[PDB]
């Protein structure tokens, strides 16, 4: 029963072909449900889930609003980390935020997150204290300083334990035919023959939600965590997701093997085996 | 700067089935940065009416998309996914294998 | 629900 409300939002600078390009999306657990991009034709933030298109004209026109404000700050940032890291124009670079928070079961304030990143690494994060930051290298103390001296954390903090808590509620109501089913994963193992001697044993979760989930195989109950093929989990396209892990082994050998399957909609975890 | 190659997945929605329509998928996970050229092909032609979704990170910060289109499996027609980025030193194609 | 607060790196 837990839940998470999480905005991402990408700036990417291309130098002489224009103004860095905005790409924003939200998300309530593991289902999106707006987005806003700079290069499209309707510059306005975008209903991507159904239950999201009944709310009003105000708000639409307000997330629109504080989206390009989103797409202001960002701009000026790839200028601000351009001159704190003595980089040219030749360049493209990258930077990425992340916030939002999480509640229970009971739908009461767990913790808030709010991150940055600069061409791929960590720059500056919000602790889980909600009071304090960490600063990856020397820029990103410089603009600790500056958020120290701007009270930023306190307003953020009236943000994440306020504001993003009820409409992370509001949306869970609206919305609780899609977001507060869980589906629990329809599991199968797959055996083809690599050679006359060796086997690739292959374990499914398919039609699976929310996306957390574990898979591990174990030969004669040790786990071969090191010994597995582990794909990242992927969308099937409708609102579920799909994962495998996969084994090589020598051919005789199948009965030593077992897949096991934690996911919350399991009543229990499950044991897979071949026999 | 930091560099991190795109994992792809080529994979039907739903057990593919000859005469059934289905949806082709391609996810492209864990890059970085985030400019890639994504196409479905279908035998060797690039398939127009692909879309993709809108671009999203993980906690790690590298970036994941996916690619689809509708089709209808048929046993002769041979699908895949061409990818380019990078750090790809030329395109990579991965086939859709249906008997994983 | 978005933040409405203006933050600069």
């Amino acid at each position: 029963g837990s839940h998470s409300m999480r905005y991402f939002f990408t700036s990417v600078s291309r130098p002489g072909r224009g103004e860095p390009r905005f790409i924003a999306v939200g998300y309530v657990d593991d289902t999106q449900f707006v987005r806003f991009d700079s290069d499209a034709a309707s510059q306005r933030m975008e209903p991507r889930a159904p239950w999201i298109e009944q709310e009003g004209p105000e708000y639409w026109d307000g997330e629109t609003r504080k989206v390009k404000a989103h797409s202001q700050t960002h701009r000026v940032d790839l200028g601000t980390l351009r001159g704190y890291y003595n980089q040219s124009e030749a360049g493209s670079h990258t930077v990425q935020r992340m916030y939002g928070c999480d509640v229970g079961s009971d739908w009461r304030f767990l913790r808030g997150y709010h991150q940055y990143a600069y061409d791929g690494k960590d720059y500056i994060a919000l602790k889980e204290d909600l009071r304090s930051w960490t600063a990856a290298d020397m820029a990103a103390q410089t603009t600790k300083h500056k958020w120290e001296a701007a009270h930023v954390a306190e307003q953020l903090r009236a943000y994440l334990e306020g504001t993003c808590v009820e409409w992370l509620r509001r949306y869970l109501e609206n919305g609780k035919e899609t977001l507060q089913r869980t589906d629990a994963p329809k599991t199968h193992m797959t055996h083809h023959a690599v050679s006359d001697h060796e086997a690739t044993l292959r374990c499914w979760a398919l039609s699976f939600y929310p996306a957390e989930i574990t898979l591990t195989w174990q030969r004669d109950g040790e786990d071969q965590t090191q010994d597995t093929e582990l794909v990242e989990t992927r969308p099937a396209g409708d609102g579920t997701f799909q994962k495998w892990a996969a084994v090589v082994v020598p051919s005789g050998q199948e009965q030593r093997y077992t897949c096991h399957v934690q996911h919350e909609g399991l009543p229990k975890p499950l044991t897979l085996r071949w026999e | 700067m930091i560099q991190r190659t795109p994992k792809i997945q080529v994979y039907s929605r739903h057990p593919a089935e000859n005469g059934k329509s289905n949806f082709l998928n391609c996810y492209v996970s864990g890059f970085h940065p985030s400019d890639i050229e994504v196409d479905l092909l279908k035998n060797g032609e690039r398939i127009e009416k692909v879309e993709h979704s809108d671009l999203s990170f993980s906690k790690d910060w590298s970036f994941y998309l996916l690619y689809y289109t509708e089709f209808t499996p048929t046993e002769k027609d041979e699908y895949a996914c061409r990818v380019n980025h990078v750090t790809l030193s030329q395109p990579k194609i991965v086939k859709w294998d249906r008997d994983m | 629900k978005l933040s409405h607060q203006l933050v600069l790196l």
